[PDB]
RNA sequence: CGCGGCACAUCCACCUUGUGGUGGGUGUGGGUAGGGGAGCGUCCCUCAUUCAGCGAAGCCACCGGGUGACCGGUGGUGGA
RNA sequence: GGGAUGAGCUGUGGGUAGGGGUGAAAGGCCAAUCAAACUCCGUGAUAGCUGGUUCUCCCCGAAAUGCAUUUAGGUGCAGC
RNA sequence: AGGAUAUGUCUCAGCGCUACCCGGCUGAGAGGCAGUCAGAAAGUGUCGUGGUUAGCGGAAGUGGCCUGGGAUGGUCUGCCGUAGACGGUGAGAGCCCGGUACGCGAAAACCCGGCACCUGCCUAGUAUCAAUUCCCGAGUAGCAGCGGGCCCGUGGAAUCCGCUGUGAAUCCGCCGGGACCACCCGGUAAGCCUAAAUACUCCUCGAUGACCGAUAGCGGAUUAGUACCGUGAGGGAAUGGUGAAAAGUACCCCGGGAGGGGAGUGAAAGAGUACCUGAAACCGUGUGCCUACAAUCCGUCAGAGCCUCCUUUUCCUCUCCGGAGGAGGGUGGUGAUGGCGUGCCUUUUGAAGAAUGAGCCUGCGAGUCAGGGACAUGUCGCAAGGUUAACCCGUGUGGGGUA
RNA sequence: GGAGCUGUCAACCGAGCGUGGAUCCGAGGAUUUCCGAAUGGGGAAACCCAGCACGAGUGAUGUCGUGCUACCCGCAUCUGAAUAUAUAGGGUGCGGGAGGGAACGCGGGGAAGUGAAACAUCUCAGUACCCGUAGGAGGAGAAAACAAUUGUGAUUCCGCA
C-alpha cells in the first residue's frame, strides 16, 4: 500500500503537478468564489487533490 | 405557497411565455394555480383555462419587474409578512 | 497430385534475434468421455472520451462484413 | 331380487383419536386417502438410482482390462 | 469473641439503686459525611448556552439567438457558493419550486443534570501483651451405590452436578494441586447483592446500496393473508404505465344498441379510458410463381421456364425526350425436371428406429458462496526473514497494533 | 402555521365554513358501545339473565342511568366446628396476580431423519420442539482460584494457543 502511494505520488511530482500553498483564504472565514479564483490561478485542468490540516 | 389568489404574475415558462395574469384559484396540493387569460383551452359543449404549475409564474413585484419573494420579519405586529427581493417591499 | 486460403508444431535467417513479431522450408490439422489454450455476446460499476427531442433504447426490413460465437451501414417505427 | 315387529330402521344431542380408536373380523372403517389418517415443523430428509445441466473456435485424445471389495449396474489403486 | 497495659465527634437532660471513681445506654441539640446508588427509601421545589415531541428563515438569470408542442438541450453572455445533496416543474436546472450549507425556534408534557429542601449514617476505641477458653454457615462435607457432564465413550478417573444410604470436624480445622500416600504450595465450601465491556430488533427516526424493477423484489406496488380451497388445524393466488395538460372526441351520418365514418382536441389518436413501446406463436385479406399420372425426414446439388426491378446493345430518335419493344447481362421471387439423402435429444455393443422426452411461441429454470481452511500453480511486494489477529485512532478504502 | 377547506378508492353533486386565524401539524386532557385475561352469573366471542345501593319515571307494576358484586395469594383484624386447649374453616378491610409481545437470556425435559456405504455404541445434537421464568439485557462475578519453586490476583466477552 504505502509502496504504491509513494509511486503515485512520485508520478506527480516528477511531471510537477504537486503544488505548495500557505493557506486557502487569507480570512477566517470561508469564501468559495476567492478560493476558486486561487484554484483557477494554480491549475486550469479539472480534477484537483486539495490536502489541508484536518483544523483548517 | 407564495403565490397567493389576489396576485398578479408574469408567466416565464410554456406556450404562454411572457403573459401577465392574476391567479383566480390556488391548488397548494398540487401546486398549480389559475391564471387569468393563460393555456386556455376548447373544451365540448352538451375556451376556459387550465391550471399551470406555480413554479412556471413569477410573483409581479406591483412595482414593475417580477421578484422572488422573501419574507421580512414583521411581528414587531404581531405575525410575519411576504416582501419582495429586488426593491423589497410589499 | 495440381492451384489458392487458414491453423498448429518444428527447423533454417532477421527485428527486443523464443516478452513476442518478420521470411522461407518441412511435418501435421476425423473425433465421443475427457485435458489444455484463445475468444464472442448481455448487464452493472470506475476512469477517459464521444453521440442524443436536428431523435437514444427496443423492434422491423434491406444491403454488406468476419475463421466461429457474431458485427456494421441505410431506411422505417418509436420517444430518453 | 333380499329383509320388512326386529340381533329393525331413523331424527336430534352426546362419547371413544393415530401404534390410538372402533370392528357379528373383511386388515374393514376413522371427512372421495388407511398393513398406522391429516396439517405444520425437523426440512432444501436421504436415494451406489432415473432425468436435466444454456455461447464459440484451436491442439491433443481414451476405456470397457488387472487386483480388492457386504463386491458384481458402485468404489479405491494400477493400466490407458 | 473473651482476658491484662490505654482512653474518649462536643454539650445538655433522663436512666443505669444510694454519697464517689470509672464509666455505659437512651433522648435531644451542635458538627461531619453520603444520597436516590450494589453498598437504605421516597417525595417537594427551583434552575439549565441540556435533550425529545410541531416548525421557520435561508445566496444567485423574467438574459439574447436556434431547434422544438414545451428548454431543464445547443450556442453566446451574467451571477452565487459554508448552498454543484436529492427531487419536482411540458426534455440533462446551483441561480423556477420544495429544499440543501448554515442558523434560529418550545405553552406544555417527558427525559437528563445542578442546587436546595428532605432522608440517612457517624456519640473513641487505637495500640501492645496474654495465647487458657469460645466462634468461623449441617443432614452439610466426606465415603459407598447408581447416573449426568467434562478432551475424557468407566477407564488407573481426578475436578463439577442429581437421587439413595451412611454421616463429620471449627484452625493442631477443612478443601484443592488428575488414582493414592508423605512433604510442600494455594485457598478458606455448605448465606446474599453487584455497574461496564456481550446478544437482539416487533418498533421510531436519518442515511446508503458495482440490490430488484411488476413471471423480479416480501406471499402481498393491484380488495393481500384478500379472493378462493379445506369440517378443521392449515393452504393461498392473479391483477401497475393515455397524455405535458382530460384538453376523454361538441355536432352530423349508418345502426335497437355495440361499433364505426366524417368533423374536432392534441406535437402525435401510427396515444381513444379495450389506451407508452408493441416481438413471436397463431388467424385473415390481396397479390407473383408453382401444383389435379403421382409414392416426397420435406432438404441439398444440377436445372428449364415464368414474374419483378436495374443495366450494355439496335430501335420507337418522338432524344432535352422517356424508354415501347428487341438482343445480352445482373438483382430478387418461384422451382417443371435429374441425382443424393433413415428427424433432434437421452442412453446404449448397437437407435431413423416400432426404446425415452418434447403440440407451438414467449418469459423463467442448474458447479455458487463462506473460511489468514488443504494441495498445486500464474503473478506482485519484501526477503533470512515474511506477515499481522483482536483491538485503537481516522467522513473511507488510511495510520498504528508482535499476541 | 398562515389562505384556503369540508380524508381516500373516486368522481358527481348538495350544503356550508375561513385573517374575529379555518383545514393542517405537536402536546396534554375529556368521551370511549359490545367482545376479549374477561372477572356478577351463563354462553354457540361480540349475546342472554341478574343482585345490592343511589337517582329518574309511572296511578302502581313494568322501564332507565350510574357505581359495586369472579377466583387465588399476602397482610391486618373478628370468630374458634367435631372438642377441651385449640386448629381447619368462616366474616371484614387493605394490597397483588392472571393475559399479550418479532428476536435476544437463564433453568428443566428432549427426537428422528441423516453420517457411519448395513447397524445397535457413536453421530445428527443437547439441535428441532416442549415446559417454567425474566430483563433492557440476561447469566456469571469478589477464590474452599490458577500456577509450580518465579509468580498472577473477581467476573464477562473478543483474538490466539
Ligand atoms: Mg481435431
Ligand atoms: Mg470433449
Ligand atoms: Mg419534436
Ligand atoms: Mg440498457
Ligand atoms: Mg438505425
Ligand atoms: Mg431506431
Ligand atoms: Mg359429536
Ligand atoms: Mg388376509
Ligand atoms: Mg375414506
Ligand atoms: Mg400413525
Ligand atoms: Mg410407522
Ligand atoms: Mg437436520
Ligand atoms: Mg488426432
Ligand atoms: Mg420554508
Ligand atoms: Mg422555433
Ligand atoms: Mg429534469
Ligand atoms: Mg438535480
Ligand atoms: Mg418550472
Ligand atoms: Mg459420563
Ligand atoms: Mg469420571
Ligand atoms: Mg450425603
Ligand atoms: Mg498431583
Ligand atoms: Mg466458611
Ligand atoms: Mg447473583
Ligand atoms: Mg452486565
Ligand atoms: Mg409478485
Ligand atoms: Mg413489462
Ligand atoms: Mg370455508
Ligand atoms: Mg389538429
Ligand atoms: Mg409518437
Ligand atoms: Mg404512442
Ligand atoms: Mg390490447
Ligand atoms: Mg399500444
Ligand atoms: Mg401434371
Ligand atoms: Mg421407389
Ligand atoms: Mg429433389
Ligand atoms: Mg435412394
Ligand atoms: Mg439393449
Ligand atoms: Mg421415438
Ligand atoms: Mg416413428
Ligand atoms: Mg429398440
Ligand atoms: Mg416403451
Ligand atoms: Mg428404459
Ligand atoms: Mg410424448
Ligand atoms: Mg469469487
Ligand atoms: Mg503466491
Ligand atoms: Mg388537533
Ligand atoms: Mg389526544
Ligand atoms: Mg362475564
Ligand atoms: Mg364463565
Ligand atoms: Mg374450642
Ligand atoms: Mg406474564
Ligand atoms: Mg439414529
Ligand atoms: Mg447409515
Ligand atoms: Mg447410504
Ligand atoms: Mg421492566
Ligand atoms: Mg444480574
Amino acid at each position: 500500500i504505502a509502496a504504491a502511494l509513494r509511486g503515485a505520488l512520485s508520478d506527480r511530482a516528477r511531471n510537477g503537478r504537486i503544488h505548495a500553498i500557505t493557506e486557502l483564504v487569507e480570512g477566517q472565514n470561508p469564501s468559495t468564489k476567492s478560493a476558486r479564483a486561487f484554484l483557477a490561478s494554480l491549475t486550469e485542468r479539472k480534477q484537483v487533490l486539495v490536502v489541508i490540516g484536518r483544523s483548517d | 405557497m407564495k403565490v397567493h389568489k389576489g396576485d398578479t404574475v408574469l408567466v416565464i415558462s410554456g406556450k404562454d411565455k411572457g403573459a401577465k395574469g392574476k391567479v383566480l384559484q390556488a391548488y397548494p396540493d398540487r401546486n398549480r394555480v389559475l391564471v387569468e387569460g393563460v393555456n386556455r383551452i376548447k373544451k365540448h359543449t352538451a375556451t376556459q383555462e387550465a391550471p399551470i404549475h406555480v413554479s412556471n409564474v413569477m410573483v409581479v413585484d406591483s412595482d414593475g419587474k417580477p421578484t422572488r419573494i422573501g419574507y421580512r420579519v414583521d411581528e414587531e405586529t404581531g405575525k410575519r409578512v411576504r416582501i419582495s427581493k429586488r426593491n423589497g417591499k410589499d
